[PDB]
């Protein structure tokens, strides 16, 4: 009952900048994260930018200093700021919602999938 | 005859019943001093009195407490005195020889609570019983101050006389009965349960995580509980003794606190565990390596096992009052007796702390979900209902336990034993509740479909 919707997949030149846009709809309990996970070919899945409910974030070592993850202030809305983009970012990001609801264990949402590219 | 069948029907079960084995001098419902099984010491208000006509009747000194051997003596020292009684005088022995064994009971039931002299003054009611006017003696019984005193004995011999059948006897085995069998089914929700969740998350990858390695000592602890625990625990209160000697039962009782200890501190470990990962997942993240979550389950069972074993194996928690040495003294009595000390030192470690961490601990992951970054939604009820139930469970399980237990330490004879035993057991079944609660999750619901062969 709940929506990802996932915007700003591109096609862009090596060291261009994307956005990458998530809305979620339904109901969500106020703690919880939303995150961008990417899967390069014939790689694992892997956390790329995460954003906690309470403003904190997470960014994987490789992404550090160029990928921005910002939050709407009321509209459950998140933005991945991507600067200085390298071919081996070209993967295709997934928005998550991690959930909190029962308390024990986190139960996850993933959104529909967009495609980036970087050409070297 | 060849009826060695349960509850056979006759004056010593009939008595029991009504009486009740106590070990320890006690006050009836008028007042007087009153031991064993309904063996009245003495008509005077002192207890300093009624001793030393126990001692006497003994011929020891008792303290006030006899053992399980004597007070079976007594009563059929009263009970055959009430049969004599009966025989002797004029107005019984005409109405006793007029009786079927079973309403005989009924007669000598009375004979031994008010005596010989008392009973023969029902003028018209035994006249009844020699007419055989069973119903008419009933409604005349009734109106007695017998029956006001004690309604409830009264009922049930008025029944007896009135049916000349143990149906106000026969049901109390229906309980017994009933009680083995639910007994047993705790017994089989506990090691199902937890042997299920200490599968699943042993054999399958994915549910190796932090959160589970604290669920695995909950499981681990709760398994011992309905493997060890709990089965004798049932064995101990259907057959009325122990059949395994002393220290086989300070070590069982060692097996008790121990395993209650480790799995109410892991339900508290547990709950701040998702405290953090909820509302600080990234810092507390980077905290938990392997070494730490493998140590405090460590420290978990290093407390537990000095609440448990320590004082229990090095007799730090042995009573020193008269019913106590006699029942640490005997094979057969594995009755829990402590002192002060460790009945609110154990209550502490084992309850109490865990409990006000685990109180705060949700209250503030309520408290928290209020200040975060962003309208009475169904998922803030929801997950309000989940913790309720978390906490609620826990609570409602062992808060009367641990209350009666600290209630049963500021002020003796408050609770009854079968209070504090039933309690204890309505502790017990938390053990087969938690991997309820705690293993709701996808990948646990997986895991239990494919053990279970689908
Ligand atoms: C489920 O039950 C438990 C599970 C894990 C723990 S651990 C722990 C937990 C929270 C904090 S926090 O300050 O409140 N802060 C970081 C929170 C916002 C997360 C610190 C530590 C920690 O490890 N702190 C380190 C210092 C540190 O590395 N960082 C401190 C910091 O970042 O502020 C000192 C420490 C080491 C080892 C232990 C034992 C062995 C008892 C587990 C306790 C404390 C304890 C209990
Ligand atoms: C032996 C017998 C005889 C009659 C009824 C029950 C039992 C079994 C007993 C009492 C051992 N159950 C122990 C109970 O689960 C328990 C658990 C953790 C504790 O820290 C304590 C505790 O008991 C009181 C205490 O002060 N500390
Ligand atoms: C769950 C059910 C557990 C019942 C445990 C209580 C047994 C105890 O009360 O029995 C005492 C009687 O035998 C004396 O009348």
């Amino acid at each position: 009952q709940v929506q990802l919707q996932e915007s700003g997949g591109g096609l862009v030149q090596a060291g261009g900048s994307l956005r990458l846009s998530c809305a979620a709809s339904g109901s969500i309990f106020a703690l919880n994260i939303m995150g961008w996970y990417r899967q390069a070919p014939g790689k694992q899945r892997e956390l790329v930018a995460a954003i906690h409910s309470g403003g904190t974030t997470n960014y994987a070592n490789s992404v550090k200093g160029r990928f921005t993850i910002s939050r709407d202030n009321a509209a459950n809305t998140v933005y991945l700021q991507m600067n200085s983009l390298k071919p081996e970012d070209t993967a295709v990001y997934y928005c998550n919602v991690k959930d909190f609801g029962a308390i024990i264990y986190d139960y996850d949402y993933w959104g529909q999938g967009t495609q980036v590219t970087v050409s070297s | 005859d060849a009826e060695n069948l349960y509850f056979q029907g006759n004056i010593f079960e009939m008595l029991r019943i009504d009486e009740g084995l106590r070990l320890k001098i006690y006050k009836d419902t008028e007042g007087y001093y009153t031991i064993g099984i309904g063996h009245l010491l003495t008509k005077s208000p002192s207890l300093n009195a009624a001793k030393s006509e126990l001692d006497k009747a003994i011929g020891r000194n008792t303290n006030g407490v006899i053992t399980k051997d004597e007070a079976e003596k007594l009563f059929n020292q009263d009970v055959d005195a009430a049969v004599r009684g009966i025989l002797r005088n004029a107005k019984l022995k005409p109405v006793y020889d007029s009786l079927d064994a079973v309403r005989r009971a009924a007669l000598i039931n009375m004979v031994f609570q008010m005596g010989e002299t008392g009973v023969a003054g029902f003028t018209n009611s035994l006249r009844m019983l020699q007419q055989k006017r069973w119903d008419e003696a009933a409604v005349n019984l009734a109106k007695s101050r017998w029956y006001n005193q004690t309604p409830n004995r009264a009922k049930r011999v008025i029944t007896t006389f009135r049916t000349g059948t143990w149906d106000a006897y026969a049901a109390d085995e229906v309980w017994v009965v009933g009680m083995g069998i639910v007994m047993s089914l705790i017994v089989l929700a506990i090691v199902f349960g937890n042997v299920l969740v200490i599968t699943a998350i042993a054999k399958f990858e994915r549910l190796q995580t932090v959160t589970n390695y604290f669920i695995t000592s909950l499981a681990c602890a709760d398994l011992v509980m309905g493997l060890a625990v709990v089965p004798f625990g049932a064995a101990h209160i259907l057959t009325k003794t122990w059949t395994f000697g002393n220290f086989w039962c300070e070590f069982w009782t060692s097996i008790d606190v121990l395993c209650v200890t480790a799995s109410i501190e892991t339900l508290c470990v547990i709950a701040v565990d998702r405290y953090f990962a909820i509302t600080s997942p990234f810092k507390y993240q980077s905290l938990l390596t392997k070494n730490k979550a493998r140590v405090i389950i460590l420290m978990v069972w290093i407390v537990s096992g000095l609440t448990s074993f320590l004082p229990i194996q090095m007799h730090w928690y042995r009573a020193t009052h008269q019913e106590a040495i006699n029942c640490y003294a005997e094979e057969t009595c594995c009755d829990f007796f402590t002192n002060q000390a460790y009945a609110i030192a154990s209550s502490i470690v084992s309850f109490y702390v865990p409990l006000v961490i685990m109180v705060f601990v949700y209250s503030r992951v309520f408290q928290e979900a209020k200040r975060q970054l962003q309208k009475f939604a169904l998922k803030e009820h929801k997950a309000l209902k989940t913790l309720g139930i978390i906490m609620g469970t826990f609570t409602l399980c062992w808060l009367p336990f641990f209350i009666v237990n600290i209630v049963h330490v500021i002020q003796d004879n408050l609770i009854r034993k079968e209070v504090y035993i039933l309690l204890n057991w309505i502790g017990y079944v938390n053990s087969g509740f938690n991997p309820l609660i705690y293993c709701r999750s996808p990948d646990f619901r997986i895991a239990f479909q494919e053990l279970l062969c689908l």
